[PDB]
């Protein structure tokens, strides 16, 4: 069956917001724990 | 018998379960007040013991050079093994399609969470440098150091963290429509938001119920091998060693069986006062006590089989260290633990075959207390006696526990009972849904004849 | 709060002649048990005795000592 | 709708998002604090009772580093100099001066000059200056340009990982063993071929041997 938010125009903006937050936090943690010294 | 007594409706189930929480604090029972006062006094004992341990050292205990693991590790395995039966009722009985989980799983999973909370401090408490528990965790540091990951204590880090996290997650998932029921049944407008933000607007939707049932099924089918792997890893933190009492390969299913044994002992020992002090005779029944004692008898028989396996290994081996392990257990300075273990785990389970003893309530209470004492004695026999006498006879000494590890044990009992009394105050002891669903299923069974 | 305290250092006012700072230095002394002395090579780390060894040139030493000379 | 208002859904989603961001920010703040230059005392001019000027005494006066740190090529401990070594020249230059008043106050009594240890290793680490100097590691690669320092600062934190970086890849930092005391030496454009050549020439051990625990700790 379809999900609850299927057909909502905010779904792909909020997915890009969550993935952008995840990749920014991942790159920032990588910078602090590998390239900071 | 039956797992649900006749004469119950959905609104009666909802009222009779959710009216023990949501009462005003001025109407709190004096029995709860006395039990919480005892629990808070022993929690003060916990705070005093932990403070003196952190001030002075782990040398306030009885541990020494041959016996480096003592009552701290005995109580660790005991408290972490209490939670296995609650995880079994929450997950394995959901997998097996057993209808008696619906009235014991909330309290049993809460007991699992509080027992894991008591047993997760014990690594940090016994650690000797307690503030460096995070060096066992794989974390990024400026040294470039790693945990070894070949030791079983790194597996214990991962297993205890995963067990606590997934148990808390599954308990909260099982609480979310109970949170909705409490949010609906509350009276004050400010305690509506206490359960409203924890229910997240559940609505009881049939589209939401499909995803909920699928998530509960997959969480049960992930938490069954989770709990077996956690208790296997807690077996492995002796079984990967070369110690003659510990290099025994039946330890992972033996520790699984011992944990389920002690867990249902504690579960029965805490259902019976809850059943006789709250109006839950219709929900927690004599059939529930009978089948819980049946699982106690089965798992205690598996632990007796594990004792026979260890005795067979000692007699079958030509190894002098296995032979002296058996001799030391039978006629050593700590043979009281082995003999009391044999009485409390072999003699005391032969009454549980009998139907009248299985149905009897004070016999069940006495048997559960005896099994808890004998399981503490089992963990004493596994750890302390095997560490006392080792390969080199020059490195032999006796482990004598002090007053401080006993005080820490009494204090973790108080922490467990404090968390349990807080749980039975602010949360329902039994699941409001899945018991009205159990009532609907029994109504459908009666309609199907 | 910092990683460490200040950790002051204290050099000499006049450097010793035959001493290199950081190199432990061995001196041939004699330790007596019941009046009978035995030759010992006692190690001076920074001008102070820290470890007693044996003197291989010495008759009652031969490089090895006893527990009393070790605990001197 | 019965209890919570219209914006409660957005408020709850933003609360979950802000809680995750707050956990990440707390972990980040803890990591930055434990790696910070203030915590590790890096790039801060640590004040001395005399305010001795390495920049003057090397780039201007021209004193060799072994004149004052006499034990750096022979023992683990680079020598903190004596008041005798200071007064060897300062019996005539700039006498009766209030900034050399502490040095003149010493050498008359036995009281030393209590310098502050800028490069302080935590006493389970056991650095050896002699083998590092004799195996072609210059002072500038590990202490910085101390020849231009008026007040000595820590150029880097003495991390275990920073030590193991050169113990695992020494060819990026090895130098002809005759360019160790030269503060004007810079590594060449390529430096990798000659680093491997110097590692093979000086017999520098593999990273397994150099990353053994009892190399440093004890
Ligand atoms: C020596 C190492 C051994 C490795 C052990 C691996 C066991 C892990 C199994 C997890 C349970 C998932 C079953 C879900 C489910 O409930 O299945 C439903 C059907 O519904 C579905 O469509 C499935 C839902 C999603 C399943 C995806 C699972 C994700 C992958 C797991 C990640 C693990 C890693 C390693 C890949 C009905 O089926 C069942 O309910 C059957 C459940 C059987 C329980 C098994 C009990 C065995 C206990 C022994 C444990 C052994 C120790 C070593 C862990
Ligand atoms: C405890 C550690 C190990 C756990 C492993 C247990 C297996 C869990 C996953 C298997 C699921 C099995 C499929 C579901 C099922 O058939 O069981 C439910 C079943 C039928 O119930 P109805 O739907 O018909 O309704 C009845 C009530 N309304 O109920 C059962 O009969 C339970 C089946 C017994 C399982 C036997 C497993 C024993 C494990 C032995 C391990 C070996 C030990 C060696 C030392
Ligand atoms: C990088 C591998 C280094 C080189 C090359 C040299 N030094 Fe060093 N120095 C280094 C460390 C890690 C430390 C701390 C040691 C400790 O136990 O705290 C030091 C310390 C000094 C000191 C203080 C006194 C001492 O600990 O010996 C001095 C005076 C010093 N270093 C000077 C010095 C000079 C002049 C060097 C080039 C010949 C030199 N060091 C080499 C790191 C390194
Ligand atoms: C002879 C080679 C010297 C040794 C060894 C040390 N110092 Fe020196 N110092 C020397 C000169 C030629 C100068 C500059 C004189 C000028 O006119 O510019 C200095 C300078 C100082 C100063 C500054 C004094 C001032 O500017 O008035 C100080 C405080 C100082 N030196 C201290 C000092 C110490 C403590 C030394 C022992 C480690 C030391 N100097 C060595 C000559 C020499
Ligand atoms: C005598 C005139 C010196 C010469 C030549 C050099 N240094 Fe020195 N060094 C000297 C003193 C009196 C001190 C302690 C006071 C201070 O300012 O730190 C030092 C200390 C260092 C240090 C700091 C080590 C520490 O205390 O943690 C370093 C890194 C150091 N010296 C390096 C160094 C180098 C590379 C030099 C040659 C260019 C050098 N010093 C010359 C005295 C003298
Ligand atoms: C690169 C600039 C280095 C840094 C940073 C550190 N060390 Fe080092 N170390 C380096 C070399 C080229 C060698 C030579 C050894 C060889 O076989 O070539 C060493 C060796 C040591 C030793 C000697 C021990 C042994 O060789 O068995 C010690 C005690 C040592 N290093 C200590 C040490 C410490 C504690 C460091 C962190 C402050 C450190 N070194 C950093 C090069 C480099
Ligand atoms: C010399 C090249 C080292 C080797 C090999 C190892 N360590 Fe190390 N250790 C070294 C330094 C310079 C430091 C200080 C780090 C700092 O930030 O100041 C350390 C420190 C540690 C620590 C931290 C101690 C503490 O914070 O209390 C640990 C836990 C440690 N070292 C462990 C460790 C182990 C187990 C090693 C062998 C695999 C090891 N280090 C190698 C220098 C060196
Ligand atoms: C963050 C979770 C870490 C808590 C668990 C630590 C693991 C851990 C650490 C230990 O030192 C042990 C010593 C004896 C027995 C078990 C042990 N466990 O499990």
């Amino acid at each position: 069956m379809q999900p609850e938010w299927s057909g909502d125009p905010e779904v792909k903006p909020v997915f890009l917001a969550v993935t952008l937050t995840g990749m920014v936090a991942f790159l920032l943690m990588v910078w602090l724990f590998a390239f900071y010294w | 018998e039956a797992y649900l007594l006749p004469g119950e409706t959905y609104t009666s189930i909802s009222a009779k379960i959710g009216d023990v929480p949501l009462t005003p604090p001025l109407k709190t029972p004096k029995g709860w007040l006395a039990g919480f006062s005892v629990a808070f006094f022993m929690l003060m004992i916990f705070f005093v013991s932990v403070t003196w341990l952190f001030i002075r050292g782990v040398g306030i205990w009885g541990i020494n050079i041959p016996v480096g693991w003592g009552m701290d590790i005995i109580n660790f395995v005991w408290w972490i093994g209490i939670g296995h039966a609650g995880t079994l009722i929450s997950a394995i009985l959901l997998l097996l399609n057993q209808g008696w989980r619906n009235s014991i799983n909330r309290f049993a999973e809460a007991m699992t969470l509080f027992a894991v909370a008591c047993a997760g401090l014990y690594p940090i408490l016994h650690l000797g440098r307690p503030w460096l528990f995070y060096w066992l965790i794989p974390y990024p540091n400026t040294h470039g150091m790693w945990p070894q990951f070949r030791s079983a204590l790194a597996w214990d880090v991962f297993a205890i963290s995963t067990y606590a996290t997934v148990s808390l997650v599954f308990w909260l998932v099982g609480l979310i429509p109970d949170f909705a029921t409490l949010r609906d049944r509350a009276k004050n407008i400010w305690v509506k938001r206490l359960y409203g933000i924890a229910a997240l607007g559940w609505r009881g939707s049939a589209r939401h119920w499909h995803r909920y049932e699928m998530a509960s099924i997959l969480l049960a089918g992930l938490s069954t091998p989770l709990v077996v792997s956690v208790h296997s890893i807690i077996s492995l933190d002796f079984a990967i060693s070369q110690v003659p009492g510990w290099q025994v390969t039946v330890f992972p299913p033996y520790f699984v069986a011992g944990a389920v044994f002690a867990g249902f002992a504690m579960v029965l020992l805490l259902m019976i006062p809850v059943r006789t002090f709250y109006g839950f005779e219709n929900y927690i029944t004599l059939h529930h006590l009978d089948v819980m004692a049946k699982v106690m008898l089965t798992t205690g028989m598996i632990v007796v089989y594990g004792y026979f396996m260890e005795v067979f290994a000692s007699l079958y081996s030509g190894n002098e260290f296995e032979e002296y392990l058996l001799y030391n257990r039978l006629f050593g300075p700590s043979s009281w633990a082995y003999w009391g273990l044999l009485f409390c785990n072999a003699v005391a389970i032969q009454p549980l075959w009998f139907k009248k003893v299985r149905q009897n309530i004070p016999a069940l209470l006495i048997i559960s207390l005896i099994v808890s004492v004998g399981m503490w004695l089992e963990r004493y026999v596994i750890i302390v006696i095997s560490l006392e006498r080792d390969f080199l006879p020059s490195s032999w000494d006796i482990y004598i526990p002090t007053i401080w590890d006993w005080s820490l044990y009494i204090g973790t009992f108080g922490l467990f009972f404090t968390l349990l009394f807080l749980f039975i105050r602010v949360l329902p002891m039994i699941n409001i849904f899945e018991m009205r669903l159990f009532l609907y299923q029994e109504t459908e069974k009666a309609k199907q004849r | 709060c910092t990683y460490q305290p200040r950790q002051y250092i204290a050099p000499f006012d006049r450097q010793p002649e035959g001493r290199v700072p950081g190199i432990p230095q061995y001196f041939a002394s004699t330790l007596t048990l019941g009046g009978y002395g035995t030759g010992v090579l006692v190690r001076s780390n920074e001008g102070r005795p820290t470890k007693v060894e044996g003197n291989p040139r010495h008759p009652a030493s031969l490089g090895g000592t006893d527990l009393f000379a070790q605990a001197e | 709708a019965q209890i919570f208002p219209r914006n409660a859904n957005l408020l709850s989603r933003l609360s979950i998002f802000a809680l995750v961001l707050l956990v990440v920010e707390g972990i980040l703040i803890l990591g930055v604090y434990f790696r910070s230059n203030y915590f590790r005392q890096v790039n801060v001019a640590i004040e001395q009772p005399v305010a001795f000027s390495h920049q003057l005494h090397v780039n201007v006066v021209g004193i060799d580093c072994r004149y004052c740190h006499t034990s750096v090529d022979q023992s683990y401990f680079a020598n903190i100099p004596a008041t005798e070594t200071c007064m060897t020249c300062h019996s005539q230059i700039k006498t009766y001066s209030p900034l050399l008043e502490k040095v003149r106050e010493s050498y008359a009594t036995g009281k030393p000059i209590e310098w502050v240890k800028v490069y302080d290793l935590p006493n389970f680490v056991y650095f050896n200056h002699s083998i590092h100097v004799n195996k072609g590691i210059g002072c500038s690669t590990c202490h910085g340009q101390v020849n231009n320092m008026p007040v000595v600062w820590q150029q880097q934190a003495l991390y275990m990982g920073w030590c193991l970086n050169c113990h695992r890849n020494p060819e990026l930092y090895v130098r002809p063993r005759e360019e160790v005391y030269n503060m004007d030496y810079v590594p060449p454009s390529n430096q990798l071929e000659i680093g491997r050549q110097l590692v093979a020439e000086y017999g520098i051990m593999p990273p397994d041997q150099l990353t053994n625990c009892y190399v440093c700790h004890r």
